[PDB]
Order: structure tokens, then C-alpha cells, then sequence
């Protein structure tokens, strides 16, 4: 059970113990993601509109 | 020193944060008023726990956190409270009506809208930041808030900080707490459009929390209070490398580097112990055997999940307190013959170890006890990958009836999401199968 | 009011816990996938461990450990078993196993076989998972490569009953509870082979393997010394007093229940659900073979086995009184031996 | 700060508003003059959800009222806290609606819509955040029922994106004003099936077995009725007056109750109609507690939300509302995970120490209005009555396609019982 990088200061101390050796989208395609959404919003209360209208 | 910007989204990141920071400030010395009596250094200095905190002249530290939510409800508390003159004005942002837990309106609708002004906030504490290393965001997986503007925010921020790690406290549902029905919906749409924005994710199940509370602490109905008090304790000791004087998890890297080999599965399981009631006069304190051993039990868990039936990929063991290398050392040897313990065969079967001599703080009026020694064990086990089986069973239930799906495409968003969010949750559940598993008789 | 759900229709033994609970009036069957169960009679394979255990204010039950297949897998039991330091390389009770695939074992098996059938001992093994028993290592490793498999020696030196000098296995039902109480069903049964054991003629199988399956399809004699080729502990009892001058209790089933304690004590620590959000129990199979020595050799563990047609109404009552109704109680006399 | 509009319609939407009123501002401690007297911070917490503040810190009700005669309206301004109502909120006609659907939705009520639309958008100015609009009325009528649902058509023309909700109640045989109740009601369901997206449905059948059987009451009125219904409309709203965490405002509410566009119609219950909360349990869910006249036995729950009101156990609540769906666990349907939703709040009801309301979306609704589809049907196959509508312009088509609306929405109904 071997003990490696044993750091010792003031606040504490850390160490690594080892048992065994082992065997995007960008700021336009968030954009126009946003701006569909909000296109199909405005269909949808456009068909409301149109709807209530009748 | 290099900095980190802490980011509190919806009402369980908010109401988290609020905990942290009141934590944050006892364990530093610094009153609510912001003053900190050992800083010698007034209005500067560039000590470890200026990494949470900056200094203006008149010498008051002020958390580096933005909080920000669709409704003023849970902000204005903070406005308000013991620690208002912590933060000031531009730090707090607060909308009008919140997304009714509907993730397309936190995402689509109502952020789309915010958006830019939450990026113009950070970028100010940015602006004060020498080196900064990246960003702490709390969130709950199931509001509309938590879910949708965060998986917005975190597309941003890997626009305007390229370079940055990002690393969630997320907020995993549960009935007994929980609030709406679609919190499955919305926990899958924000985990597959943040999955690849996020280098290290902890997951809290208000189901653990909540029975902890009740088991350890004696509490027959935890309220919010109790549960973030909690939470407070696990993300303090998990973050307490990053603002005391250590060599290890000093840099929002080393999460990634020492936890997170396979980079979607980025979870680790997070276990506790002791959490034991303030209201028991006496108690026996445990020792370091005691309590790591612990570590190894699915009742301290923050995710109730069974890891001797996963693989573990790797394990850090976080002390705070009374404790010393012999002795972990001892422990570990006396646990790893008893429990099973198996390592995927291309990792290493060892331990990162920090200990920090300070005992963990406990805020005065809380329900948890002082103790002298306490544990945080990280550990990035395949059994956590039960989580994501319920989770994604119950979206399975509801989809396959296109219950409440109406609400989703009423703000925007295609129902082609829900089945591409779907599906690569599909996928996170095979990776952990790949990485880890091998009638009438 | 009780609820459960029912997940293998075709276990014959909890189609009758199922039969049983209904007979209560406490006890309610819910569809197979309502998650609002006390009880759930899981499938065989991928029962959903992970969705136990956290539905709001109900204590819920399995009837299955979760981890046990290690034990019930041919292959697994014998990593188990040479792996584990409670049982270790030099167990005495299991005969000498080998893995072997189409890490692994195909190298070693060869080495003692040639230490046997050049000392002149009887070197006679038995590969299984399609069974295949043979006298040279060579038609063994290519019956195989022609799923993974296990190499075992063969008991050449078998008990026979008399009369008739044909072999025979002993079955031992075995239940398990949530708190890990090992329970062994007082009532076994010997599945006998009708045919006399022949030491040359390896091909022929009948008098060789003694399960019911082959006891039935190709057994010219079933049901000549017994009904079914199914000898009770009673009747096998005063045969062992009549022929031999022992007792049942002290020639084979103090073995047995050493075997049935020694296999389950060593994975406690891996499928105990003391400690669990949810709870299991599970009714476990154990086939033994007694050698002419009256020594008690462990062949394999079903984890989902059959009962006897005669012993299905106290077994499955058993079950309800120690592993259901312990956990959801009703509104002595014991079946069980604890071990 | 999310206000509610609240508009009442017709002789029993004003009467039932007016009782409402009553129940809550005495809740919240606001004497008849709109003066507050309470000794609770927890009243005026939320209290502008349903009132306006004036100076010296006088409450004034977020309500309207409308009706096409003014008999009613006189009655309310008369009535026990009449004052408390801004005096330019009462929005009356002289002519009626002579219990016709056609003249609230056409006729004598499109002179009047304009009006109180202008009413309407004046209390929506004042409004911080509005989260949308509750309407009371009977569906039975003329005002109410024609003029209520022109109302909501309007209102949702220009404000598309607030919720909209009613509480509305169901003619009956049994308690029956005229004939054509169920004319009047079959055309204003198909107005709440696009335009609603709360509905709680308040049956007068169940209003009076229940008065009669439980209460014992040997001849109720329709006093009596409203007594029950203002104690039921005070506790579906305990959530929206006090502070609470679910079911907190009116979309956060649909969300979590309206798994499908359509069916959006709920039944309400409440008990008691002191006791333990095991009793509360099985009282609010038996349906002789159920104010929807339907059995929940007949059909499926796709959710739930029940309210507790005092000091009680929390762990019993729990407990008891844990045992009651676990037991009968064939009445919910196994494909909305954890659809049932349970609230506390601390503040009792006057005269009792605690209550429990029930809000259950339930597909046996369907029995509720098959009942009033075979009604419709019965005379509409004889076209009777038919000319007192075809005499305000309105045509024999627009009531095939109103009946053939209604019945898609119980098929519909239909199918997510047997799923
Ligand atoms: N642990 C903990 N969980 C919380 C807290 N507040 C809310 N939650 C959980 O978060 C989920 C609800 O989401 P919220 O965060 O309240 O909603 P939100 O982020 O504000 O989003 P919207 O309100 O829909 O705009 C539920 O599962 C709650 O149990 C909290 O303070 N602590
Ligand atoms: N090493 C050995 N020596 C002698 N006989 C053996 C043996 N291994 C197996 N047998 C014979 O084989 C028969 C059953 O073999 P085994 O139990 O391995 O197959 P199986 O697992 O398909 C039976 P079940 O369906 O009940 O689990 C027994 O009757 C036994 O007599
Ligand atoms: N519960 C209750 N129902 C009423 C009341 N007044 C009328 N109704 C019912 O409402 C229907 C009559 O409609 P009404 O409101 O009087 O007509 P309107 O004034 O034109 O809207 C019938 O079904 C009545 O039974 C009341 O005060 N309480
Ligand atoms: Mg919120
Ligand atoms: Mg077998
Ligand atoms: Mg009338």
C-alpha cells in the first residue's frame, strides 16, 4: 500500500494512496435556437388570434 | 490565486447558496457585515478565500455570486435577511413570473429574455478577477427555473469563457419534497443540453437529504431550512480545497482530472458522515475508522444507490478535523478486504486523501452537532447510473402518453426534444454499462 | 391492505405464494408495473433492482438478493469459490473446477490432468454450462469450443442405492429472509436415476445424470423404486439405518447445512439488504452428491428452483410465514432448521 | 406581487361571488368597510392576490361583477359586505337574459361586454404582475352562462397568455330554474373546452344530496348550496392567498393538474361538511364529499391536490393520504408518476380547527356531462324550445356542433380511463 505526494501545510495535508496499478454550439446557433422558439410562439398566438377572429 | 464565481439559479440553487454563504462566512470569520477581523490585508489580498470573496477598500468581503430568478420571491429574502449587507444590488437579479415549472419557459420564453443581462452581471465580477478558474451554478433539476435557464446559461458561458471549467450542485427531485409532477421532463431536458457544458456534476437527492434528516437528525417533516443546512455542510467540505491553504482539489480542474476520466460521466457519488443531532447532549465520537467506513454505507449517501454492485472509476476521501494520515491509512486497509470494492480494470484501485485540521463549522442553532472529525468520500461509481434508470423510467411513463407535453410546445420548444433529450440519456445509460458491468430449476 | 405484483409467471412456486397471499384477505395484486407494491415477485433476469426502495412511505420487498447470481451462475461459483478467502482453492467440499471459454482456466485444467490419468487414477470429468462426460481431456476442451463452460471432475466414486446400484442427487431448499437468517427447508428430496451405473459407457447419460429432466425423456425404469424417482428424507432415512447404521442427520446433512452455511455467510457482506432502502429475501436450490465415502460433494445452486409436487403447500406457506408476513405482518410449529 | 382578477356573472355568479368574498375577507381580517382588524402577519402576506390597498390602508376586492338586470346587484351592494366593492365595478344591464344563452353571448349581452371589458382592463392596469382571472357563474342561465363565456372569449383575445379559470356550476334537474338549462349549459362547455385552463365544476345535484343526506337538511335553498360552495372556493384558493410553496400561482396550479389540453375540469370536495386527520382523509375522499355529483369508483384520477388547513400531524397527513391512494390504488392511473400533490397551510377556516379540500382531475367528470348531453339530446331531437335561440339569430347547426363537441370531449374522457 504504497503513499505518494504527501503535501504537509499549516490548514492540513494531502497524499494519494494506491492498492493496485489499473489493469459546441455557438453564440449565433444559440441565437437563432432561440429566436425558432419564439417564432413558433408567435405562429401558435397568431393562429389564437386568427381563431378568436372567426 | 485564481477565483471562482459562484451562480445561483431558481429557488433550490438560491435557497442552497443562501445556506453556503451563511457557512462560507463562519468558517472564514466574516460577519454578516461583511467585516473580517483576521484579514490583515484591508480592501486586497490575494489569500485562498479570496477565491470565494473580493475586498473593497473600506475592507467588507463580498461573496463572488450572482443570484438570479424569474420571481423575486426567494431573492428578496436574501435582500432582507441577516446576511443583506453581504452582497449588493447588482448581484441579486430577480424577474417578474417564474416558468411554472415548465422548462421551455425557463429555457425559451422568459430566458431568452434575461439571458444577456445575467451574462452582463457576471462579466462584472469577472472584470475583477485576475485568473478566473470557472463557475459553482446550484440548481434544482426539477423547477423551470433550475432546468431550463441554467442549461441556457451554461451554453453561454461556454461561449464567453471558453476556457473555463463549470461544475454543477444539482438538485435531483424526489416526491416527498417535490413541488410538480413534470420534474422528470424537465430534469432530462436540462441534463442532455448541459450534459456537454458541465466538466463535474454532484447530484443531491432531496430523497437521501431528506431521510438523513429524519434518520440522524430526529426530524419527523424536514423543511427546506433543514435540508439546505445539510447540503451546506457536503458543498462546504467539497469545496473547502478551493479556499483553505492545500494541495489537493485546489484548482476547479483538479475535479475533472482526479474524478471524471470518462468525460459524460462526470457524477460522482457524494457520501457524508457523522450527521449527528445537536439535540443529543452527549454523543460518542466517532473515529477516522469509524466514519470512513461510513463512506461506504448507502444511507449517507446523497444519492441512494447501491455501489457494491457498480464500479468505481475513482474515490477521494475529503477530512475535516481531527485527523492524520496513519490513521485513514489504517482505515482504508481495514475496508478494502471487508466491503467490495472493484475498480474498472483501466483505472487505478487508490485513494486521493486531503485532510483539512479545521473541525467542520456548524452554524450556532442548527440541528447538526459539533463534531471533531468529519468525511466527505467522491466517488465516480457506475451505481449512480441507477439514478438515471428511475429517473428516465418515469419520463418513459409520462412521454409515452404525451402527458403535459402541450405545455412544453406552447412555449416553443419542438416535441422532437423531448425524444432527442430521450435518447441520449439512452446512451448515458449504456456508457455506464459498457464502463462498468461484465429458470424453474 | 397489502399490495404486491407478480413478475414471472412462471414461477410454480410463488404462482402459489401468489395463490396463498390472495387467500388472506390483506393481500391485493396489483399490475405488473404499478410501482405502488409492498411485494414484488421479480423476473428471472434484470429485475429491476434500481427502482426499489423509493416510493414515498412504502417499505418494499423483493424476492430475489440482488449480487446472488455469483453463487448461481456454474461459472461464477467456481471463480467464487477459488477466490474467496472463506473458501479458498483448497474448500474440500467442491469438486476440482475449471473455466473455460471457446482469465481464463483452459491452461491449468490440462496441468492436473495430466498428474491423473498418468498416476493410473481415475481421470473422468464432466463439462456442463449440452452436457458432455468423458475419460481423456482431449474430446472434453472440444466439445466446448465447437458459451462459456466449466470443466469438473466426475464423482466416479458415486453412492448407490440398493436395490437397483444407481445414483442419485439430493436437493435442499434453502430460504434466505431480510434480516439473513439461513432457513433450510426440513423436507429434501433425492432425485434417483432408475438405471444401474455403469463406470465404462460414458455415452450413455441416463444412469449418469439424475435430474428429472433426463429421469422422464430417456429413464427406462421411472417410477419402479420409487414414484417419480423421488426418494423423502424419511424413507431415504431408514434405508441409511437399515443399510448402512447411520442416521441421515449424521452422515449427510450435517455436511450439508456446513455447505449451505459456508456459501452464504461468504456473500453476506455483497447482497445483504440490512442496511438497504429496500429489503430481499430469496428461496435458493442446493443439489449435493454423497460419495461411497458418505462424504457430501456441492454440484450447483439454483437460484430460482422448482419444489417437489408433494411439498409445494408447506414450502410456500413457509415461505409466507418466515420471509412475507415477518416483513408485513396479519391480523409454532416450525418447517425451517436455522442455521 | 401577482394579482387574480375576479369577475362574477348572473344571478348565481353574483351570489356565490358574494359569499366568497365574505368567507375570505373575514379570513384575511378585513371588516365590511375594508379596514383590516386581524392579528396574523400571514393575512396580509398575499393579501393583494385578491385586493387592492387604497389609502389608509383600506383592502379593496380585485373583483367585478356583471349582470344584464339589476336586481342581484342591488341585492349584493345591500348585502352584508356590499361596501367593500369599488361602486364603479358593478357593470348591469336593464333588459335580462331571460335564462337564454343567446342573449348573454349575442344579444343583450354584446351591448354590455364593451363596458366591462373597460373595467376589466382598468383593475389589470393597477397590476403589478397579473397572474390572470377566476370568473364565477352558473352554466344553466343566460347571463352568466352566454355573457360569462363571451366575457372569456374577450378576455382571452387580449390578454392570450394569462390563465384563465372558473368556478362553474352544472345545472341539474333536481334544482332546476327552466327547461333549457341544458341547452344553456351544453353551448357554454364547448367555451370553456377552447378558452378555460382551470375549470372546477360545481354540480347542484351533489350541492343539494348533500345538504339533504349528509347535512340533513330537509329543504335546502340555494342559500345553503352557496354556503357549501364559498367554503370549497376559499379552500382551492388557500394555496394562492397564504404562503405556500405548491400550487403556488394560477400556472404553476395548471401545470400540475392539466396533463392534456382539454380535460381541464375538475372536482372539488371538502370536509368536514374536532376531527382527525384520518378522518379528514377519508371524508374528503369519499363522494359523498364530492361536490361534482360523479363517482371517482366509475373512473381514473390522472391528479390530485389536496389542501390541510390548522395545526395538524404532518407525519399523519402524510400518512393517511400515502394510505388512502395505497390502498385503493386501482382509481389512479399508473402513467403520471406521483400525481398526488398534498399542501398545508396553518391558518383554519372560521368556526373550525381544521379542513381538508380536495381538487381531484378525475376522467368520471365524463358521467357529468353525459348526463347533460342526454338532456340536451332528448330535447333537441324534438327541437324544443329551440325557437327562443333561433330567435335571437342564432342557427339549428350551432347546436349540432355544440352537442357533437361535448360528446368528443366525454370519448375523450373515455379513453384515458381505460389507458
Ligand atoms: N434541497 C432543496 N430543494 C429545493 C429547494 N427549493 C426547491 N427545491 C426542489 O426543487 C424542485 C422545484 O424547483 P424550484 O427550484 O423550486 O423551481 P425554480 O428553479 O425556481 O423554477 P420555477 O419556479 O419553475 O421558475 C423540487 O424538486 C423541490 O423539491 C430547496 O430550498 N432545497
Ligand atoms: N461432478 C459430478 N460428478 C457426478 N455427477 C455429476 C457431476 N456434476 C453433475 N452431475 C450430475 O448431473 C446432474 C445435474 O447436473 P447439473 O445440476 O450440473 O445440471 P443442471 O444445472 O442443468 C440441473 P438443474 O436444472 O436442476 O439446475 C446431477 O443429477 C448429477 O448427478
Ligand atoms: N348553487 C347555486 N346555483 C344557482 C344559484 N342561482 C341560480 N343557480 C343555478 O343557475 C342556473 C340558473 O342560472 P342563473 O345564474 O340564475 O341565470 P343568469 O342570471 O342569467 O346567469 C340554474 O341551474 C340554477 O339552479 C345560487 O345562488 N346558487
Ligand atoms: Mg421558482
Ligand atoms: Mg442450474
Ligand atoms: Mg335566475
Amino acid at each position: 500500500m504504497e503513499v505518494i505526494e504527501l503535501n504537509k501545510c499549516t490548514s492540513g495535508q494531502s497524499f494519494e494512496v494506491i492498492l493496485k496499478p489499473p489493469s459546441d454550439p455557438s453564440l449565433e446557433e444559440i441565437q437563432k435556437k432561440l429566436e425558432a422558439a419564439e417564432e413558433r410562439r408567435k405562429y401558435q398566438e397568431a393562429e389564437l388570434l386568427k381563431h378568436l377572429a372567426e | 490565486m485564481r477565483e471562482c464565481i459562484s451562480i445561483h439559479v431558481g429557488q433550490a440553487g438560491v435557497q442552497i447558496g443562501n445556506a453556503c454563504w451563511e457557512l462560507y462566512c463562519l468558517e472564514h470569520g466574516i460577519q454578516p457585515d461583511g467585516q473580517m477581523p483576521s484579514d490583515k490585508t484591508i480592501g486586497g489580498g490575494d489569500d485562498s478565500f479570496n477565491t470565494f470573496f473580493s475586498e473593497t477598500g473600506a475592507g467588507k468581503h463580498v461573496p463572488r455570486a450572482v443570484f438570479v430568478d424569474l420571481e423575486p420571491t426567494v431573492i428578496d429574502e436574501v435582500r432582507t435577511g441577516t446576511y443583506r449587507q453581504l452582497f449588493h444590488p447588482e448581484q441579486l437579479i430577480t424577474g417578474k413570473e417564474d416558468a411554472a415549472n415548465n422548462y421551455a419557459r425557463g429555457h425559451y420564453t422568459i430566458g431568452k429574455e434575461i439571458i444577456d443581462l445575467v451574462l452582463d452581471r457576471i462579466r462584472k465580477l469577472a472584470d475583477q478577477c485576475t485568473g478566473l478558474q470557472g463557475f459553482l451554478v446550484f440548481h434544482s433539476f426539477g423547477g423551470g427555473t433550475g432546468s431550463g435557464f441554467t442549461s441556457l446559461l451554461m451554453e453561454r458561458l461556454s461561449v464567453d469563457y471558453g476556457k473555463k471549467s463549470k461544475l454543477e450542485f444539482s438538485i435531483y427531485p424526489a416526491p416527498q419534497v417535490s413541488t410538480a409532477v413534470v420534474e422528470p421532463y424537465n430534469s432530462i431536458l436540462t441534463t442532455h443540453t448541459t450534459l456537454e457544458h458541465s466538466d463535474c456534476a454532484f447530484m443531491v437527492d432531496n430523497e437521501a437529504i431528506y431521510d438523513i434528516c429524519r434518520r440522524n437528525l430526529d426530524i419527523e417533516r424536514p423543511t427546506y431550512t433543514n435540508l439546505n443546512r445539510l447540503i451546506s455542510q457536503i458543498v462546504s467540505s467539497i469545496t473547502a480545497s478551493l479556499r483553505f491553504d492545500g494541495a489537493l482539489n485546489v484548482d476547479l480542474t483538479e475535479f475533472q482530472t482526479n474524478l471524471v476520466p470518462y468525460p459524460r460521466i462526470h457524477f460522482p457519488l457524494a457520501t457524508y458522515a457523522p450527521v449527528i443531532s445537536a439535540e443529543k447532549a452527549y454523543h460518542e465520537q466517532l473515529s477516522v475508522a469509524e466514519i470512513t467506513n461510513a463512506c461506504f454505507e448507502p444511507a449517507n449517501q446523497m444519492v441512494k444507490c447501491d455501489p457494491r454492485h457498480g464500479k468505481y472509476m475513482a474515490c477521494c476521501l475529503l477530512y475535516r478535523g481531527d485527523v492524520v494520515p496513519k490513521d485513514v491509512n489504517a482505515a482504508i486497509a481495514t475496508i478494502k478486504t471487508k466491503r467490495s470494492i472493484q475498480f474498472v480494470d483501466w483505472c487505478p484501485t487508490g485513494f486521493k486523501v486531503g485532510i483539512n485540521y479545521q473541525p467542520p463549522t456548524v452554524v450556532p442553532g442548527g440541528d447538526l452537532a459539533k463534531v471533531q472529525r468529519a468525511v466527505c468520500m467522491l466517488s465516480n461509481t457506475t451505481a449512480i447510473a441507477e439514478a438515471w434508470a428511475r429517473l428516465d423510467h418515469k419520463f418513459d411513463l409520462m412521454y409515452a402518453k404525451r402527458a403535459f407535453v402541450h405545455w412544453y410546445v406552447g412555449e416553443g420548444m419542438e416535441e422532437g426534444e423531448f425524444s432527442e433529450a430521450r435518447e441520449d440519456m439512452a446512451a448515458l445509460e449504456k456508457d455506464y454499462e459498457e464502463v462498468g458491468v461484465d429458470g424453474e430449476e | 391492505m397489502y399490495t404486491f405484483v407478480v413478475r414471472d409467471e412462471n414461477s410454480s412456486v410463488y404462482a402459489e405464494v401468489s395463490r396463498l397471499l390472495l387467500a388472506t384477505g390483506q393481500w391485493k395484486r396489483l399490475r405488473k408495473d404499478n410501482p405502488r407494491f409492498n411485494l414484488m415477485l421479480g423476473e428471472r433476469n434484470r429485475l429491476p433492482f434500481g427502482r426499489l426502495g423509493h416510493e414515498p412511505g412504502l417499505v418494499q420487498l423483493v424476492n430475489y438478493y440482488r449480487g446472488a447470481d455469483k453463487l448461481c451462475r456454474k461459472a461464477s461459483l467456481v471463480k467464487l469459490i477459488k477466490t474467496s478467502p472463506e473458501l479458498s482453492e483448497s474448500c474440500t467440499w467442491f469438486p476440482e473446477s475449471y473455466v473455460i471459454y471457446p482469465t481464463d482456466e483452459r491452461e491449468v485444467f490440462l496441468a492436473a490432468y495430466n498428474r491423473r490419468r498418468e498416476g493410473r487414477e481415475g481421470n473422468v470429468w464432466i463439462a456442463k454450462s449440452g452436457i458432455l462426460i468423458s475419460s481423456e481431456a482431449s474430446e472434453l476442451l472440444d466439445f466446448i469450443d465447437e458459451q462459456v463452460h466449466v470443466i469438473q471432475k466426475y464423482l466416479e466414486k458415486p453412492l448407490l442405492l440398493e436395490p437397483g446400484h444407481r445414483k442419485f442427487d439430493i436437493r435442499s431448499w434453502v430460504l434466505v429472509d431480510h434480516l439473513y437468517n439461513i432457513y433450510l427447508y426440513r423436507e429434501g428430496v433425492l432425485r434417483t436415476s432408475s438405471e444401474p451405473y455403469n463406470s465404462a459407457n460414458f455415452q450413455d447419460k441416463t444412469c449418469h445424470l439424475t435430474n428429472h429432466c433426463i429421469q422422464k425423456e430417456y429413464s427406462k425404469n421411472y417410477g419402479r423404486y420409487e414414484e417419480g424417482n423421488e426418494m423423502f428424507f424419511e424413507e431415504f432415512n431408514q434405508y441409511l439405518m437399515d443399510a448402512l447404521n447411520t442416521t441421515l442427520e449424521n452422515s449427510i446433512l450435517l455436511q450439508i447445512k456446513h455447505i449451505i452455511r459456508s456459501c452464504l455467510m461468504c456473500i453476506e457482506p455483497a447482497i445483504s439488504t440490512k442496511h438497504l432502502h429496500y429489503q430481499s429475501f430469496q428461496l435458493f436450490g442446493f443439489d449435493f452428491m454423497v460419495d461411497e465415502e458418505l462424504k457430501v460433494w456441492l454440484i450447483e445452486v439454483n437460484g430460482a428452483p422448482a419444489c417437489a409436487q408433494k411439498l409445494y403447500a408447506e414450502l410456500c406457506q413457509g415461505i409466507v410465514d418466515v420471509a412475507i408476513s415477518s416483513v408485513f405482518p396479519l391480523a409454532p410449529t416450525s418447517i425451517f432448521i436455522k442455521l | 406581487m401577482r394579482e387574480i382578477v375576479h369577475i362574477q356573472a348572473g344571478q348565481c355568479g353574483n351570489q356565490i361571488g358574494a359569499k366568497f368574498w365574505e368567507v375570505i375577507s373575514d379570513e384575511h381580517g378585513i371588516d365590511p368597510t375594508g379596514s383590516y382588524h386581524g392579528d396574523s402577519d400571514l393575512q396580509l402576506e398575499r393579501i393583494n392576490v385578491y385586493y387592492n390597498e387604497a389609502t389608509g390602508n383600506k383592502y379593496v376586492p380585485r373583483a367585478i361583477l356583471v349582470d344584464l338586470e339589476p336586481g342581484t346587484m342591488d341585492s349584493v351592494r345591500s348585502g352584508p359586505f356590499g361596501q367593500i366593492f369599488r361602486p364603479d365595478n358593478f357593470v348591469f344591464g336593464q333588459s335580462g337574459a331571460g335564462n337564454n344563452w343567446a342573449k348573454g353571448h349575442y344579444t343583450e349581452g354584446a351591448e354590455l361586454v364593451d363596458s366591462v371589458l373597460d373595467v376589466v382592463r382598468k383593475e389589470s392596469e393597477s397590476c403589478d404582475c397579473l397572474q390572470g382571472f377566476q370568473l364565477t357563474h352558473s352554466l344553466g342561465g343566460g347571463t352568466g352562462s352566454g355573457m360569462g363565456t363571451l366575457l372569456i372569449s374577450k378576455i382571452r383575445e387580449e390578454y392570450p397568455d394569462r390563465i384563465m379559470n372558473t368556478f362553474s356550476v352544472m345545472p341539474s334537474p333536481k334544482v332546476s330554474d327552466t327547461v333549457v338549462e341544458p341547452y344553456n349549459a351544453t353551448l357554454s362547455v364547448h367555451q370553456l373546452v377552447e378558452n378555460t385552463d382551470e375549470t372546477y365544476c360545481i354540480d347542484n345535484e351533489a350541492l343539494y344530496d348533500i345538504c339533504f343526506r349528509t347535512l340533513k337538511l330537509t329543504t335546502p335553498t340555494y342559500g345553503d348550496l352557496n354556503h357549501l360552495v364559498s367554503a370549497t372556493m376559499s379552500g382551492v384558493t388557500t394555496c394562492l392567498r397564504f404562503p405556500g410553496q405548491l400550487n403556488a400561482d394560477l400556472r404553476k396550479l395548471a401545470v400540475n393538474m392539466v396533463p392534456f389540453p382539454r380535460l381541464h375540469f375538475f372536482m372539488p370536495g371538502f370536509a368536514p361538511l374536532a376531527l382527525t386527520v384520518p378522518e379528514l382523509t377519508q371524508q374528503m375522499f369519499d363522494s359523498k364529499n364530492m361536490m361534482a355529483a360523479c363517482d371517482p369508483r366509475h373512473g381514473r384520477y390522472l391528479t390530485v391536490a389536496a389542501i390541510f388547513r390548522g395545526r395538524m400531524s404532518m407525519k399523519e397527513v402524510d400518512e393517511q393520504m400515502l394510505n388512502v391512494q395505497n390502498k385503493n390504488s386501482s382509481y389512479f392511473v399508473e402513467w403520471i408518476p406521483n400525481n398526488v400533490k398534498t399542501a398545508v397551510c396553518d391558518i383554519p377556516p372560521r368556526g373550525l380547527k381544521m379542513s381538508a379540500t380536495f381538487i381531484g382531475n378525475s376522467t368520471a367528470i365524463q358521467e357529468l356531462f353525459k348526463r347533460i348531453s342526454e338532456q340536451f339530446t332528448a330535447m333537441f331531437r324534438r327541437k324544443a324550445f329551440l325557437h327562443w335561440y333561433t330567435g335571437e339569430g342564432m342557427d339549428e347547426m350551432e347546436f349540432t356542433e355544440a352537442e357533437s363537441n361535448m360528446n368528443d370531449l366525454v370519448s375523450e374522457y373515455q379513453q384515458y380511463q381505460d389507458a
